[PDB]
């Protein structure tokens, strides 16, 4: 993963049991940002008619 | 000099004769065995779903 800058206090309830509050700057440097891949196939199939 | 339809039955066998020829081939260079080594490729076809109403 990625290291990042955190401070342990309570902050409006926004992460109350186990939630986790990300600043904007997060999303700006775009540092989680991840690449998937998937694949689709098509056959051509000797039917009938 | 009854009536005559020879010329039919001919024109039947030969529409008969050209067809099985045709589908005799296509029958047999699409359903072919592969050799030795198997299927070299394979499907993966998959069909997902859609949001169908019902009026």
């Amino acid at each position: 993963g990625q290291n990042m800058r955190v401070a342990f206090m309570p902050w409006n309830g926004y992460n109350f049991e186990d939630s986790i509050l990300v600043s904007e700057r997060v999303v700006q440097e775009d540092r989680f940002t991840t690449i998937h891949i998937q694949e689709l196939a098509c056959v051509s199939r000797d039917t009938k008619l | 000099n009854p009536i005559d339809l020879t010329v039919l039955a001919e024109y039947h066998k030969q529409i008969e004769s050209n067809l099985q020829r045709i589908e005799r081939k296509n029958q047999r260079t699409w359903y072919s065995k592969p050799g030795e080594r198997g299927i070299t490729c394979s499907g993966r076809q998959k069909i997902k779903g859609k949001s169908i109403p019902l009026i």
